[PDB]
Parts: C-alpha cells; sequence; structure tokens
RNA sequence: CUCGCUUCGG
C-alpha cells in the first residue's frame, strides 16, 4: 500500500513504508509532511 | 523673534535605530560574549594540571564556537535553519571546539580541533545563520524578515533571557535601619568575592560589622590596626568641623578606655574577634594576628586595593565613610535605593559569561580529578585526557540553565530563578515588547514600596506607562524607544587623564584636606581616584576630551556638590541616552546637518564624532540642563531633547494621542495590546506553535504613531478599523459592554483563526522494541472505520483537511508493555475539544534517537459572539453584549450603519479624550485618503482635521444627523460617528466557558480537580464560606462543603474511638460497637494524618437524638 | 491576509476593486483621487481599501510551491 | 460481560471527561471513575 | 512522649504514581523519609553487631 | 499524575 508524503523543500511525492528513517531523495531534508486527504469535506458558508 | 527650529531633527531617531535600539542590546551583548569574553575566560583558565605526577598538564590554545549545526547525521554535522530546530523540537546550537596541547607519556600531543560543548546560539547574532540575509533568503529559510530575533531556541521552545536590574556594587550607601539609626553599608564585590560591610552608630559611637567577625568592633580600633596609630591623624581624616569632632568623640573615648594604642594590639583584638571557618584544614602556627591582618587586607573592603600591606587608601575610604555617616546623621540626607543612577542592567552576555566560567571551571576540576584518580595507578598505558573529556557537561549545563531558567553558581553563591521566559507569540507587538523587558531584583513576592513607584530617574530610559497590570505592577519595566546600555571599558586612559589633569594623590596628603570646603574627592567605580581643587575645570576638560574622542563616549562624569564628590563611572550596564549638545543658546545640530543626514552624507556616528550629539548617563544628566524644545532653550541649557515621544516605550507607542488620556488607560492599553490578536510574521503558516491566534482580515490603523512606522507595525497589523458610533443603544452596553452589528460579523469583521498543536512521540526503548501505530480498526459489519477512527488515514495518522470531533483519535499510538512476544497496550492521542477542529497540516520528523515526532496543526474558525473581549487601543476593554441585525442599527443620511456601538458613559470617568481625537482624525483621514499621526506630544491638531471635515461636507466635529433604525424617526441628538481601530483580544467565551458534572477526583483528597484543562470544579473559598455563614444558610453550606464535594461513610468504633473498616474494629478485635458515620473525606484524611503524628483523635459518638 | 469581498459596514462589493486600485497606484494617482475614481463615495469603503494590507503575496513567498 | 443483560459489548466511552466502561447494548455502566 | 514505634500511615495518605513512560515512580516525601528511617535502624543494628 | 516555575486574566 503506497503511503505518500511531501518533503519540506523538494515538495516531491516520496513513498516510504513503515520504520524507515525520514529522508528524501535528491535532498537530505528531514521534515516530511503528509498529503491532503481525498475524502470530500462539506463546509458551511456561515 | 522665536528661536529657529530644526524640523528634521526627529530624523535623527531612525538613524540611531539603524545601529542600536530595540533588539540590538541582546544581540550586541551575545556577540561580545561569544567573540571576546569566552576567550578571556579560557585565558583565565588556560592551564590545568594535577598535583600528582607533575610535569603533566593540559593547555588550552584557542577556542571556537563555529556555525550552528545539527548532530542528527551519524557523526556528521549539517547546517540547520532556526525554523528546522523549531519544528523538530531540538536546540539551535553550535559546537564549542578547542585546540589543546597536553602530555600523554611526557610526549607533547596537540589537537587542532577538539569539540567540548555546544553553545545555544542567539538568533540574528554574529554566528546565527539568519544574519546578513535578504528577505528572499529569509523566505528560503522559513523565517520572518521582521522577526526581532535575539532569543534562544532550546528543545523547540523560544526562550528569552530578560535584562536583570540590580544595585551597583562598590558604592557607599547611607541608610536608616529598622530602629532609625543612620548607618552605612558598602557591598565590596570583586571578580572573586562579594562582601557587604556595615557601619553602625548604635550607641553614639561607630562600629564596623562584617560576616567574618564574631562581634562588631569600634572603628578606632580598626583605624589603629590599619597602620595609622595617632588619634589626631584619625580625627583629621574624619573631618575638622566642630560638630564632626563632637560626634566622633565618644568613639575615641571608647578606644581609650581599652588599652589599644598600637597596630599590634588592635590586630590582636581583631584576631580575638575572629571566627574560624569550620576548622579550616591546615594550620600555619596558631594564626591570629596574621588572620586579622589578612582579613583587613583582603576580606574587608575588597574593592579598595592595598598595594603591599599599605592600608592608606583603605584608611581614607573608611574615613570618608565615617564622615558621610556623621554628616547624614544631622540633616536627614539619606540616599534612596530607587535612584537609577545607582542601578545597573545585566544583559544576556554577562549572565552567559558567568555561566560559562562556572561550567568551564567545573569541567577543568572534573578533568583534574580524573587525572588524579587515573594517572598514578593504572599501567604503562599513559593516561591522556582525550579519552575522558566528556562533551555533554557544558552542553547539558547550558541547555538546562537556559531552558529551566534557574541559575545556581556555587562559585558565586548565586541562586537566581526566572532568568529566562518563554517568548510570547500572541502578536508581533507581544514578542517585540517582551524582547525589551527588564526584571527587578526584588519580586512581587511582597508588598514593597519605592521600586514599585515611578521614580523621576526613569526619564528617557524606561517607559512610564508600560508595566504589567497586576501583582507585578512596577517590578517589570520596559526600555524606552531611544536608549542604550553601556558595556565595560578598559579604565586605563581615564586614570591617565585624571592623573594628568591635576588630581593629587591621596597618599601624599593627610586627611585634613578632605574637610576643606573647596576640596573635591574624585572617585572611579567606587575607588578614590584622588582629590582636586576647582572641579569645574576638571569636569569641563573631561567632557571636552570625551567629545573629542580621546575618551570613550560612554564614560560618565558627574558632580555631587552636597558630598563634594566627583564620580567617574566606566562600568557596563549603565543606561545612556543621546542628547543634542547646546552651546550658548544655539544647538550644535543645524538644518544643514539634518539635510546631509537625509541625503546620506553622514550617519549617527558622524554626529557623535563631530561633537553634535553625546550620550548622557543618569548620573551625568543629573548635572546637565536639558531643554525639551528649542523655544525652551535659555542661557543655562547644556543639552537638547532629540524627540520627546521617545520617552514612551514600544507598546505605549501604539497609543494614538497618548498625551490626551489618563495614565491608567495607557497602562491598560499597553497590557491589552500585548494580548492583541493579529498576524505574527510572514512565516506564520509554516510555523507550528502550541497556540496561535490569527485575524482573517487585519488592517493597518488609520491613526498611526511614528513609533508604528519605526517598528513596521503596519506591515503586521493586529486589529481592524470599525465604524464606531458613540451612543447608548438598547441598554445592552451598560458597563463597558458594546453592541456589534450582525451584518458586519457576517461579512468577516472580527473573523479569527485559532491554531492548536497536537504532538506525539514514537520512541524506541532500551529493549529493541518500539512504539508503532496501527491502521484504523475497520468495522467488519460495514467495512468502514469505526466512528472513533473515522478520520485516520491508512497509516493510523489523521490526514489533513478533515474535521475532528470530540473523543476522536488523531494518532493510533500503541506501545509495548514489556519495557516473550511483545504486548502492546493502546494509548491513542485523542482530541479533547468542545467544538470541531480541522487538521491543516501533519508534520512527521525523526530525531537521532529514532524517535518519530508527529505534529498536527488543528485549525478552528471562530466568529465574534456574546462574551468575546474587544479593545479599542485606549484601554477601553469591552465585552460584546448584544449582536443586533443591521436594519435595527441607526443609519446616517449617507446610509452608513455602525459596526460597534460603544457607550458614552465610559468617557467621563476615564477622560479618554484621546479616543475622541483619534476618531475625528480617522474620519478626516479616510475622507481625504490620508493617514493622520497620533504621535505622543504632537501629531495632527484638531483644527486641521476639523477643516478637512468641513471641506468634505461633514460636520466639523464628527457629530452627524442620524435616523433611528427601529422607529424610523430622526434622533434628537447628533451621534458621534467615525472609524476607530478596534482590536480583538485572545480572551474568548468559548475557551473560558466551563461546566462540571461529578467528574474526576483527586487521589489524595477525594475532591474535584483544580483546572479547566483537567475538568476541575469551582472552588468555594474561605470568604464564600464566610458569606454563607453570614447568611445563616446551614443546610446549603453543609450540602456544598460535605454532600457535593467529599462525602464519605466511615466506620467508627464506639468503644476505642478509632476508625474501623467494613464494620469491624481491628484495634478492639470486635464488631459490636462499630457504627457507620457520614463525614467529609478530607476530615478522614486529617484524622489519619493526626494518628500518624501520634496525635490520636478519639471520637465519642452518640445518637442524633 | 487578502482583501475582503464585501465592505464590513455597508456591504458594497469591494473585492473586485483591489487590483485596479493598485493600478491607479501604479499610475500617478494619489490615494484620495484613486478612491474617488473607483467610485467609493462613503468613507467606509474608502477605509476598507485604504487600510487593507496585502499579506497574501508575502505569505505566498513562504508557500511550498 | 455486562452484569445486567450478560452481553460482552463492553465499550470504554468517556462522556464529558468521565472515563466509563459501559455495556453498549443496554447501557449499563459497568465501571466509572479513574 | 518518647516514641519507640512509628505508625507508618496507610497508602491512601501517600499516593504513588506509576510513570510507565520511564523506569520510575512518583512517590511523596513521607515514603522516602520512612525508607531512610528504616535504613537508619538497619545501619544502627549492623553497627551494634 | 505530582510538583514547582513563569505568563496571563480579573
Ligand atoms: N487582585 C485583585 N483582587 C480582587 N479583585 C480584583 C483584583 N484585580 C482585579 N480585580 C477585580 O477587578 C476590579 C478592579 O477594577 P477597578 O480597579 O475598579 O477599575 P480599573 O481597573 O482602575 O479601571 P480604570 O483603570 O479605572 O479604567 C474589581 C475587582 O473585582
Ligand atoms: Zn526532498
Ligand atoms: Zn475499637
Ligand atoms: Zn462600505
Amino acid at each position: 500500500q503506497p503511503m505518500i508524503y511531501i518533503c519540506g523543500e523538494c515538495h516531491t511525492e516520496n513513498e516510504i513504508k513503515s520504520r524507515d528513517p525520514i529522508r528524501c531523495r535528491e535532498c537530505g531534508y528531514r521534515i516530511m509532511y503528509k498529503k491532503r486527504t481525498k475524502r470530500l469535506v462539506v463546509f458551511d458558508a456561515r | 523673534a522665536p528661536i529657529p527650529t530644526v524640523e528634521e531633527k526627529w530624523r535623527l531617531l531612525p538613524a540611531f535605530l539603524k545601529v542600536k535600539g530595540l533588539v540590538k542590546q541582546h544581540i550586541d551583548s551575545f556577540n561580545y560574549f561569544i567573540n571576546v569574553e569566552i576567550k578571556k575566560i579560557m585565558k583565565a583558565n588556560e592551564k590545568v594540571t594535577s598535583d600528582a605526577d607533575p610535569m603533566w598538564y593540559l593547555k588550552y590554545l584557542n577556542i571556537y564556537v563555529g556555525l550552528p549545526d545539527v548532530e542528527e547525521s551519524f557523526n556528521v554535522t549539517r547546517p540547520v535553519s532556526p525554523h528546522e530546530c523549531r519544528l523538530r523540537d531540538m536546540t539551535y546550537s553550535a559546537p564549542i571546539t578547542v585546540d589543546i596541547e597536553y602530555t600523554r607519556g611526557s610526549q607533547r600531543i596537540i589537537r587542532n580541533a577538539l569539540p567540548i560543548g555546544r553553545m545555544p546560539i542567539m538568533l540574528r547574532s554574529s554566528n546565527c545563520v539568519l544574519t546578513g540575509k535578504t528577505p528572499a533568503e529569509f523566505a528560503k529559510l522559513n523565517e520572518c524578515p521582521l522577526d526581532p530575533g535575539g532569543y534562544f531556541i532550546v528543545k523547540g521552545v523560544e526562550k528569552v533571557i530578560l535584562i536583570q536590574e540590580q544595585l551597583s556594587k562598590n558604592r557607599i550607601i547611607v541608610e536608616a535601619d529598622r530602629k532609625g539609626a543612620v548607618g552605612a553599608s558598602v557591598t565590596s564585590s570583586t571578580h572573586e568575592k562579594k562582601s557587604r560591610t556595615n557601619m553602625a552608630v548604635k550607641q553614639g559611637r561607630f562600629y564596623l560589622r562584617h560576616n567574618t567577625l564574631s562581634e562588631d568592633i569600634p572603628i578606632v580600633i580598626i583605624f589603629k590596626a590599619m597602620g595609622v596609630e595617632s588619634d589626631q591623624e584619625i580625627v583629621q581624616m574624619i573631618g575638622t568641623e566642630e560638630h564632626v569632632m563632637a560626634a566622633f568623640g565618644p568613639s575615641l573615648e571608647e578606644c581609650q578606655k581599652a588599652q589599644i594604642f598600637t597596630q599590634m594590639q588592635a590586630l590582636k583584638y581583631i584576631g580575638n574577634k575572629v571566627r574560624r571557618q569550620r576548622m579550616w584544614g591546615g594550620g600555619p602556627k596558631k594564626t591570629k594576628i596574621e588572620e586579622a591582618r589578612e582579613l583587613l587586607a583582603s576580606t574587608i573592603l575588597t574593592h579598595v586595593p592595598v598595594k603591599e600591606f599599605n592600608f592608606r587608601a583603605k584608611c581614607i575610604y573608611t574615613a570618608v565613610m565615617v564622615r558621610r555617616v556623621i554628616l547624614a546623621q544631622g540633616d536627614n540626607k539619606v540616599d534612596d535605593r530607587d535612584y537609577y543612577g545607582n542601578k545597573r542592567l545585566e544583559l544576556a552576555g554577562q549572565l552567559l559569561s558567568l555561566l560559562f566560567e562556572d561550567l568551564f571551571k567545573k569541567f577543568n576540576s572534573e578533568m583534574k580529578k580524573i587525572a588524579d584518580q587515573v594517572i598514578p595507578k593504572q599501567r604503562a598505558a599513559q593516561f591522556d585526557v582525550v579519552k575522558h573529556m566528556r562533551q555533554d557537561q557544558i552542553t547539558n549545563g547550558m541547555v538546562n540553565a537556559i531552558s529551566t531558567g534557574n541559575w545556581s553558581l556555587k562559585r558565586f553563591k548565586m541562586d537566581r530563578q526566572g532568568v529566562t521566559q518563554v517568548l510570547s507569540r500572541l502578536s508581533y507587538i507581544s514578542a517585540l515588547g517582551m524582547m525589551t523587558r527588564i526584571s527587578s531584583q526584588f519580586e512581587k513576592t511582597r508588598k514593597v514600596s519605592g521600586p514599585r513607584s515611578l521614580q523621576p530617574s526613569q526619564w528617557g530610559m524606561l517607559c512610564p506607562s508600560d508595566t504589567p497590570e497586576g501583582e507585578a505592577c512596577g517590578l517589570v519595566k520596559n526600555l524606552a524607544l531611544m536608549t542604550h546600555i553601556t558595556t565595560d571599558m578598559e579604565d586605563g586612559p581615564i586614570v591617565k587623564l585624571a592623573s594628568n589633569l591635576g588630581v593629587e594623590d591621596v597618599n601624599l596628603l593627610c586627611g585634613e584636606e578632605l574637610s576643606y570646603p573647596n576640596v573635591f574627592l574624585v572617585f572611579l567605580n567606587g575607588n578614590i581616584l584622588g582629590v582636586i581643587r576647582d572641579h569645574k575645570k576638571l569636569v569641563n576638560t573631561f567632557r571636552l576630551m570625551r567629545r573629542a574622542g580621546y575618551i570613550n563616549e560612554f564614560v560618565s562624569i558627574s558632580t555631587n556638590l552636597t558630598d563634594r564628590c566627583v564620580y567617574i563611572s566606566s562600568d557596563g550596564g549603565r543606561l545612556c541616552r543621546p542628547y543634542i549638545i547646546v552651546k550658548k543658546q544655539k544647538p550644535a545640530v543645524t538644518n544643514k546637518h539634518m539635510e546631509e543626514l537625509a541625503q546620506g552624507y553622514r550617519n549617527f556616528e558622524d554626529f557623535l564624532h563631530e561633537s553634535l550629539v553625546e550620550y548622557l548617563d543618569v548620573n551625568e544628566e543629573n548635572d546637565c540642563n536639558i531643554a525639551l524644545y528649542e523655544h525652551t532653550i535659555n542661557k543655562d541649557t547644556t543639552h537638547l531633547e532629540i524627540e520627546p515621544f521617545t520617552l514612551l516605550g514600544v507598546c505605549a507607542g501604539l497609543i494614538p494621542y497618548p498625551h490626551h488620556n489618563q495614565s491608567p488607560r495607557n497602562t491598560y492599553q499597553c497590557a491589552m495590546g500585548k494580548q492583541a490578536m493579529g498576524t505574527i510574521g510572514y512565516n506564520q503558516r509554516n510555523r507550528i506553535d502550541t497556540l496561535m491566534y490569527l485575524l482573517a482580515y487585519p488592517q493597518k490603523p488609520m491613526v498611526k504613531t511614528k513609533t508604528i512606522e519605526l517598528i513596521e507595525f503596519e506591515k503586521l497589523p493586529a486589529g481592524q478599523n470599525a465604524t464606531v458610533a458613540v451612543m447608548s443603544y438598547s441598554g445592552y452596553d451598560i458597563e463597558d459592554a458594546l453592541v456589534l452589528n450582525k451584518a458586519s460579523l457576517d461579512r468577516g469583521f472580527g473573523r479569527c483563526l485559532v491554531y492548536k498543536n497536537a504532538k506525539c512521540t514514537l520512541k524506541r526503548y532500551t529493549n529493541q522494541t518500539f512504539d508503532k501505530v496501527m491502521g484504523p480498526m475497520l468495522d467488519a459489519a460495514t467495512r468502514k472505520p469505526i466512528w472513533r477512527h473515522e478520520i485516520l488515514d491508512a497509516d493510523g495518522i489523521c490526514s489533513p483537511g478533515e474535521k475532528v470531533e470530540n473523543k476522536q483519535v488523531l494518532v493510533n499510538k500503541s506501545m509495548p508493555t514489556v519495557t516473550q512476544q511483545p504486548q502492546y497496550k493502546d494509548v491513542p492521542i485523542t482530541y479533547k475539544g468542545a467544538t470541531d477542529s480541522y487538521i491543516e497540516k501533519v508534520m512527521i520528523s525523526s530525531n537521532a534517537e529514532d524517535a518519530f515526532l508527529i505534529k498536527m496543526l488543528l485549525r478552528q474558525t471562530r466568529r465574534p459572539e456574546i462574551g468575546d473581549k474587544f479593545s479599542s487601543r485606549h484601554g477601553q476593554k469591552g465585552v460584546c453584549g448584544l449582536i443586533v441585525p443591521q436594519e435595527d442599527m441607526p443609519f446616517c443620511d449617507s446610509g452608513i450603519c455602525p459596526d460597534i456601538i460603544m457607550n458614552p458613559h465610559g468617557f467621563p470617568s476615564r477622560m479618554t479624550v484621546g479616543k475622541l481625537i483619534e476618531l475625528l482624525a480617522g474620519k478626516a483621514g479616510v475622507l481625504d485618503g490620508r493617514f493622520h499621526y497620533g504621535t505622543a506630544f504632537g501629531g495632527s491638531k484638531v483644527k486641521d482635521v476639523c477643516e478637512d471635515l468641513v471641506r468634505h461636507g461633514y460636520n466639523y466635529l464628527g457629530k452627524d444627523y442620524v435616523t433611528s433604525g427601529i422607529t424610523g424617526e430622526p434622533l434628537e441628538a447628533y451621534i458621534y460617528f467615525g472609524p476607530v481601530y478596534y482590536q480583538k483580544l485572545k480572551h474568548m467565551v468559548l475557551d473560558k466557558m466551563h461546566a462540571r458534572a461529578r467528574g474526576p477526583r483527586a487521589v489524595l483528597t477525594r475532591q474535584p480537580t483544580e483546572g479547566r484543562s483537567r475538568d476541575g470544579g469551582l472552588r468555594l473559598g474561605e470568604m464564600e464560606r464566610d458569606c454563607l455563614i453570614g447568611y445563616g444558610a446551614s443546610m446549603l453550606l453543609l450540602e456544598r462543603l460535605m454532600i457535593s464535594s467529599d462525602a464519605f461513610e466511615v466506620d467508627v468504633c464506639g468503644q476505642c474511638g478509632l476508625l474501623g473498616y467494613s464494620g469491624w474494629c481491628h484495634y478492639c478485635k470486635s464488631s459490636c460497637h462499630v457504627s457507620s458515620l457520614r463525614i467529609p473525606y478530607a476530615c478522614k484524611l486529617l484524622f489519619q494524618e493526626l494518628q500518624s503524628m501520634n496525635i490520636i483523635p478519639r471520637l465519642k459518638l452518640s445518637k442524633y437524638n | 491576509m487578502i482583501i475582503p469581498v464585501r465592505c464590513f459596514t455597508c456591504g458594497k462589493i469591494v473585492g473586485n476593486k483591489w487590483e485596479a486600485y493598485l493600478g491607479l497606484l501604479q499610475a500617478e494617482y494619489t490615494e484620495g483621487d484613486a478612491l474617488d475614481a473607483l467610485g467609493l463615495k462613503r468613507y467606509c469603503c474608502r477605509r476598507m481599501l485604504l487600510a487593507h494590507v496585502d499579506l497574501i503575496e508575502k505569505l505566498l513567498n513562504y508557500a511550498p510551491l | 460481560r455486562c452484569p445486567d443483560c450478560g452481553s460482552t459489548e463492553l465499550v470504554e466511552d468517556s462522556h464529558y471527561s468521565q472515563s466509563q466502561l459501559v455495556c453498549s447494548d443496554c447501557g449499563c455502566v459497568v465501571t466509572e471513575g479513574v | 512522649l518518647i516514641l519507640t514505634r512509628l505508625l507508618v500511615p496507610p497508602l491512601c495518605i501517600r499516593p504513588s504514581v506509576v510513570s510507565d513512560l520511564k523506569s520510575g515512580t512518583n512517590e511523596d516525601d513521607l515514603t522516602m523519609k520512612l525508607t531512610e528511617i528504616i535504613f537508619l535502624n538497619d545501619v544502627i543494628k549492623k553497627h551494634r553487631i
């Protein structure tokens, strides 16, 4: 199951599995955010 | 013929702020500490060796701090931005390295780069990566260009070392005691020892008191011990005035009553009055006279130096002290402690220097002890320090001291607390004003009087209005806009010039010359530099030399004519302020000079060098004559005020027309605006803090002070301009309440965002087992995650963009129970919250310890409602009492309906005319498309804005004809309409609302917990119980304090009177007399504690009849 | 952060008049006459446009991109 | 197991800061308070 | 008035917190004082022996 | 959780 993250400066989609040291290809930066969900969200204009 | 005025004079203030001012204090102090002071400390402790096995040594050669780096990479460093340290909850430090030479086996081995520690690096300092960077480069580093800097980052939190205030050392202080006796005290403190020695007049004669003497001894005996034996010489030194001899006679008689007439006899007496320091190891021949002489030479009056056992200078110093006591014993000229000429400010640099000296001394002592333990017994494998130089000592000491904020220096016996504080990120103004704070040496621990008062000495140095409203009122202060803190000088050329200027040596003359009316003593940092006649020439020459540049411009010279003492101050920590020099009723600064400054020909340093502007110390400005304005300049004026509005501080600079208000309103506004909601910085989106408040549509104020422009507040506004109409409406604005418009709130007015942080850690334990996150526990019935695990992604971590409800898991954390198959118990990170929140981002990082750090940034969008606190930049804090529809609001002819209706009744009691002037100026400015200025002691006048209003077709006083929205009929009175810069405060009813069911209880005493965060209940204090008693409501008091809080049923034995359990008495080994009894649980705890204390309470029960 | 769509008090559409306003500032126009040319008669919309700070581009400078 | 209806649907559901192990079928509060 | 026995109080007066996040527990001062007293009694007995 | 420390609010 492809778990995808975005690093803080490359902003490239990195697929890392469990228990992997947090890094990124073509960088060495170690802040790895999670992508936005695909589920629909309903908002109120109020 | 009015005196000409230099209009562009105020332009001198920005140029000063180009090099000094708001934040440069901490940065300059830290740069000096890490570039100069650390080398001095290492040079002081360069060589370390052990007594065992001589010819072995460890010599330090040079020390470096380097650039900030992270040790995450395996034995490799990597450049790290401060924001990365913020996100990873690590410290922003640089490696303390040193090059050394030592001896392993009598062969010299040298290391050229050997790490020994880590320095937490102050942001924007010399070594900080952010220095010398462009705003684009700041954006690449995820740091706001407007961030003040000057604060440390430790374990992810921003700590600021507050500027400490303390009394100056090595100064004679004449003060009254508890019994009214006028005594003296001097706290002689050198680099090694601090000792406060006192002089008392308890029985009409003078005794000297010190901590090293068993009993205070007569001053004449000390005089005889210090070399001078003739009584006539002592009397000459004290003074030749008749009343002086009359006062000092009893001391001479008391001395003559004893047979003390030689130096040896007085030394023997003192040695008798000496106390051994807990059997000091090693005895150099029943020492006594030698002990007394050593105490006189070293311990007593340390700051006064004896060259080679020649107490002449110390004799002169103590004679001067006696003379001051005698003179003050008449006219009650008792010196006051609150005078800031005697106060000194310690910045971060001096504190860090002391801490690093202590830590380096401890490190060297540990190394020497290890050498002693290892070298003489081990093997032919020669001991070398490199195998033992632990590097976590200095780093851990620095990190713990900065983080916890408590400093314990045993070498100085200094136990300080609250040195560092968490930087407040409520707003840009909050951080900026906290960056310039000053803490007092005395704390709000007690009701003191004097320091808490606003002394006139604070002029130009400290902000008068900015002080925390509450228990710490007056004990926490803020620096003025234009101020500077001096550093230490070399003190050499001062002595050389003073000697060359005719100051006679003190040793050359007897003490009688001290009593002459025209002879003036000249001091230097508490040391008698000498004597002089015609002190006017000396002072003028010294000031002229300082202006010329041969003397450092921060060296201060002042004259005290009452005591006839010329003080020369060169120690650091003194407050200074630039002033324009005035010579013969014409300022040195001309229009041409300001034109050159504007064109860039010259800077502020050029003004300093050309004898146009000079720094004045508090002590020096005591002797000068300062004119506020040009028209105030008279014949006897020595200086001119650069700009009066620099008197106020940074927070007080936000107030428009602050001189038109009452001072408590200004103080309240400073406090309120420290808590104002608004933007933080340009990187506020990437930043993840524990609590963040943002405004949806911030707007820069319509009436802006020049201080706002200087600090670039308009780039990061913290409020919105609302069309305020001042009238009474619906009676829902009785006491400080205000009415908000429903349409305005529906259109985004006051819309705010609250960001909270939820962080979790997945750490690997000592056993090779680690915390792991399960995927969402899918419900087999529906093949969908359960409601609790609804928001979780496939990896068990909640995904950004979804909304979180109460009691829902954000991280499905499960952790092992062992430290054979591992057993995992669930400790999921649930979201406790009254309202729903949206996850904006999820940050996942990994520390060097394999600990996975996860941070969720929850976002809530809140609309103003009933109970939301609103301020008006004038201390008129208010609560939204009612939200009316737009149609119900009154409207003018143009159709404008106000956003905020504020009650007029708040004005007469508080006299906030500044708010009215601000409203008028804002109306005029928005009408003509201008930004009016509400600068302190200036700004746009009322006449100009009235002319602008009449030109634009509105009433010249803002009052406008208004039709009632409800009845549709015109109002009988004109209504005061205009735009006012209202700011929303962080105090929200949603966060403050609390309700408590039965809930949880405390284990020790089974009563509800304390705080809202812990779902605690409210507290019936002692006064609430007193009021209930006064009402006489016995049943309600019983129900509140017993039934509803800690009701319990115990079993009491009616025979022994002790407490049993389960209807059985273990003491009596019976169950016939055991009876149940209702009781508060706290009373049972008290009874059991008393039983444990051998205070046995025996209860004699009886029937209720 | 960004220019509000509606004026807070009256409710006139002011969001679409922001960038054009900047054009008038990119031209030689003063603040007052530019506001007059944009058609903002009552002073509330003039306060809306005049006192607004454009933080959206400064924040976008820190955007991921 | 629930002491009233004998079911095994014991759910740990905290209701307004009150930890509570309760039967999910008949709502019988098995245990409460921590 | 002279104590030769000490009534060590129940556990309710001296709550103990199992901080499983580390290898230790939070104990109040009374438990440590009692531990020191028992240790001193053992030390005195050993010295007498 | 306990404890202390700070910063607030009033
Ligand atoms: N330390 C305290 N103890 C008891 N009550 C307090 C304390 N601090 C604030 N309060 C509450 O706040 C109220 C104090 O307000 P008060 O002093 O009358 O007006 P104010 O704060 O001077 O406002 P102005 O400056 O006059 O506009 C009264 C009291 O119930
Ligand atoms: Zn990358
Ligand atoms: Zn009994
Ligand atoms: Zn409008």
